[PDB]
């Protein structure tokens, strides 16, 4: 008289399938891309114009001496 | 009761995947009545086609 199945107490689990969590798509991306991109152009000719000038600041030594 | 979630991770390992996905599409396409001609049993069949399990 010792025998398995419970009174109660079950669930159950699920048979499912879903994990579709979005995720900033569709024209949010392509967005944020090219956001970040054009700062970086932007950080560009402030740091490439101005070496530039230092650049003729070291041919100027240069000339002013060798005669 | 917690088997369901450990299912849930090879669908994410290998179902969207792309690089497995591009590995196994349109390989061996064997479809026809060649292949019930040639007695196979269950999957290999109606995973391809002929509902019938026994």
């Amino acid at each position: 008289k010792q025998d398995m199945p419970p009174v109660g107490g079950y669930g159950p689990i699920d048979y499912k399938r879903n994990l579709p969590r979005r995720g900033l798509s569709g024209y949010s991306m392509f967005a944020v891309g090219i956001g970040a991109l054009l700062f970086g152009y932007w950080s560009m000719m402030k740091w490439n114009r101005e070496r530039r000038r230092l650049q003729i600041e070291d041919f100027e030594a240069r000339i002013a001496l060798m005669p | 009761k917690n088997f369901s979630l450990r299912i849930d991770e090879l669908e994410e390992m290998l179902t969207n995947n792309r690089i497995w996905r591009n590995r196994t599409v349109d390989i061996g396409i064997v479809t026809a009545e060649d292949a019930l001609n040639y007695g196979f049993s269950g999957v290999m069949l109606r995973g391809s086609g002929i509902q019938w399990d026994l």
